[PDB]
């Protein structure tokens, strides 16, 4: 017998050895037995989880930006880092990792597999020359000098910090004379009594970085530029430290994913148009809805449309076809235990009678894989006698007027 | 008979009571389903964030917030039912004597 | 939750909280039914005069049933705007287009009394008023 | 980079007369929110009638 | 006209273009409209600075 994690109500006799157990998952009555924590529950109308329609006919809606410029030519220093933005273009993560051996791979606030699989609104990649030894000094957020005065990554945006070594075989990358960074950046005030340090923002240009040459002449070299009176006067103090060049060039790369921009798909005929059913997906937003031609409301300047709710409907995404989606249909189930008569009757609330499907044929949701046209009560009920007026009446009140006496045998 | 909405304040009270019950049920449920998590699609980190670890954290906080909001909604329903029971007894007394 | 494997693992731990919420809702619905029955019991057991188009001479009677759904009561139900409860065809009406089952997820229970049954109770009261005067 | 085409070969720039006082006029045009003056539409998506 | 961050009530036509808007920050009367989130509100006493 297969074993699966399950919640089992356990009844213990005087000995304490288990004698009777209830499986909550199998059958609606067993879920009711788990409720109240009693083997037998008093007869009542009890709601059960609604049966959601199965998703079907999924629709999916999803140039070729090369990563060659980043790996070609001399990489700039961390203070002089240059960021390249790639938008609406096919991209391959595998090619970049194969091209450069990756000593350290880390992604913050995001999953590396997830970003590759999911289309991204924007992909900004920053190229910098970074020594391999100080892996700790480079961080998305740190008090270390490289984050504080050289290159930083935005904590709020999901960001990936990658340290890689250029292969000797690759000739496109040109080794810098030596790794260079500015250890300390500060600006003297006009009075000169107080000097205030400046911390570089992520993806933010630095005036001190510009005054320092791309390769610092000496470790702890000092550069002084007198600030203009228009900018408040005083002097600019820059201290740059040099790291000896490694035999193999090492480059620090900062990866930033933007999903903020509404309309952009950086992706790595079921999926196409036709499919007036539950499953669907669009350029950047995926939702389950039924699409019908409506031609009622929408400027159409933006393909996605909002319903004044936190989750936008996103309808009218195709310019050619005006389709307005609807919410997924779920059918509520109400069961009367009728413990005294020991008969269970199942009623599906609303959704007419024909719409409901026997044994969850059209509905994925069920208590378990094994479950459990005459007239049309509040909902179709599996009872042999549709009407038995004045026969042993009991006030079950399953829906409204019907008393449903089973002393099955409903609507009296 | 000719005027109910303007002439009768009591009819306006019926309209207000019907509007209040419908508004409370519709507004509350929709707001809870409307991205309770700071950054979510009603489900936290379903695939985009750090696989299972990030997903479990965001889903857990969203579920806990929904449960507390549901408890507040249930408490409001219990207060409404108690007030209804008192008013129903008053209505029965009016039918018994005044009518 | 919409319904996911991850949601289920957390939900089973919080299952007792979900169960207690359901118990309170079931009790509230039952007590509301008990209140409706108590008011109906007072109306019932009273002899009722057969309804007459004119109960007395020179008396206008909008209360007379058009035939269920007395005129003024219909006026009242019409001026007001109730779209929250749909039964049997309510889900079908939403698909044609409130959306209790479509989004979020709750079920609005029936009143448990037909409008015609409520009109019949008012009809019995109308006959009783003249007799118990 | 980019090319703007050949630079002007003119020997000297044309003389400019500055008369700020002549230009100054009383022409008040306050932003009117009621008429939606100078408001950007939300770029993310179109919105419902409500 | 310089722009500054602010919350503005927005009215959308069937075309969806914004025919009219309300600036809540401009005055107390606009603030009461912003509080109700309705362009037209019944006259009543309202919270003030």
């Amino acid at each position: 017998y297969k074993l699966q994690p399950l919640t089992f109500l356990l009844d213990f006799s005087v000995d304490g050895y288990i004698r009777r157990a209830i499986d909550c998952g199998f059958n609606d009555l067993s879920q009711l037995h788990c409720s109240y924590e009693s083997f037998d529950v008093e007869s009542g109308v009890y709601s059960v989880s609604s049966f959601e329609a199965k998703p079907s006919g999924s629709v999916v809606e999803q140039v070729e930006c090369d990563f060659s410029p980043l790996l070609s030519g001399t990489p700039p220093q961390v203070y002089n880092f240059k960021r390249l933005v790639f938008t609406n273009c096919n991209y391959n993560l595998t090619k970049l990792l194969s091209l450069f051996s990756v000593n350290d791979f880390t992604c913050s606030q995001i999953s590396p597999a997830a970003i590759a699989s999911n289309c991204y609104s924007s992909l900004i990649l920053d190229y910098f020359s970074y020594p391999l030894s100080m892996k700790s000094d480079l961080s998305v957020s740190s008090a270390g000098p490289i984050s504080q005065f050289n290159y930083k990554q935005s904590f709020s945006n999901p960001t990936c910090l990658i340290l890689a070594t250029v292969p000797h075989n690759l000739t496109t990358i040109t080794k810098p004379l030596k790794y260079s960074y500015i250890n300390k950046c500060s600006r003297l005030l006009s009075d000169d009594r107080t000097e205030v340090p400046q911390l570089v923002n992520a993806n933010q240009y630095s005036p001190c970085v510009s005054i320092v040459p791309s390769t610092v002449w000496e470790d702890g070299d000092y550069y002084r530029k007198q600030l203009s009176p228009l900018e408040g006067g005083g002097w600019l103090v820059a201290s740059g430290s040099t790291v000896a060049m490694t035999e193999q060039l090492q480059m620090g790369f900062g990866i930033t994913v933007q999903y903020g921009t509404d309309t952009n798909s950086v992706c790595p005929k079921i999926a196409s148009q036709l499919g007036n059913c539950v499953e669907y997906s669009l350029y950047g937003v995926s939702g389950r809805g039924v699409f019908q031609n409506c031609t009622a409301v929408g400027v159409r300047q933006q393909r996605f449309v909002y319903d004044a709710y936190q989750n936008l409907v996103g309808y009218y995404s195709d310019d050619g076809n005006y389709y307005c989606l609807r919410a997924c249909v779920s059918v509520p189930v109400s069961v009367i235990y009728d413990k005294e008569t020991k008969t269970h009757a199942t009623l599906f609330g609303s959704v007419a009678c024909e719409h409901i499907s026997s044994t969850m044929s059209q509905y994925s949701r069920s208590t378990r894989s094994m479950l459990k046209p005459v007239g049309c009560v509040l909902g179709l009920v599996n009872s042999s006698l549709f009407v038995e007026d004045c026969k042993l009446p009991l006030g079950q009140s399953l829906c409204a007027l019907p008393d449903t006496p089973s002393t099955m045998r409903l609507a009296s | 008979q000719t005027g109910f909405t303007t002439t009768n304040e009591a009819f306006q009270k019926v309209q207000d009571a019907v509007n209040n019950n419908a508004q409370a049920l519709s507004k509350l449920a929709s707001e809870l389903s409307n991205t309770f998590g700071a950054i979510s699609a009603s489900i936290g980190d379903i695939i985009q964030r750090l696989d299972v670890l990030e997903q479990d954290a965001q889903i857990d906080r969203l579920i806990n917030g929904r449960l507390t909001t549901l408890n507040a909604f249930v408490a409001q329903q219990l207060v409404r039912s108690e007030s209804a029971a008192l008013s129903a007894q008053l209505a029965k007394d009016k039918v018994n004597e005044c009518v | 939750c919409n319904g996911f494997q991850k949601c289920e693992q957390l939900l089973r731990e919080y299952g007792q909280f979900c169960s207690k919420i359901n118990q309170a809702l079931h009790g509230a619905n039952l007590r509301q039914d008990d209140s409706v029955r108590n008011l109906f019991a007072s109306v019932k057991s009273s002899q009722s005069s057969p309804i007459i188009p004119g109960f007395g001479g020179d008396f206008n009677l909008t209360l007379l049933e058009p035939v269920a759904r007395s005129a003024i009561e219909d006026l009242l139900f019409d001026k007001v705007t109730i779209a929250d409860p749909g039964y049997m065809q309510g889900y079908d009406d939403c698909m044609q287009q409130i959306c209790a089952q479509y989004v979020a997820g709750y079920k609005v229970l029936p009143p448990l009394m037909d409008v015609n049954m409520e009109a019949a109770y008012t009809s019995s009261l109308l006959g009783s008023i003249a007799g118990v005067g | 980079y980019v090319d703007v085409g050949p630079d002007s070969v003119k020997s000297a720039c044309i003389e400019v007369d500055i008369q700020q006082t002549f230009f100054d006029k009383t022409w008040p045009r306050p932003i009117d929110v009621s008429k939606a003056d100078g408001i950007i539409y939300p770029q993310g998506r179109t919105y419902s009638n409500i």
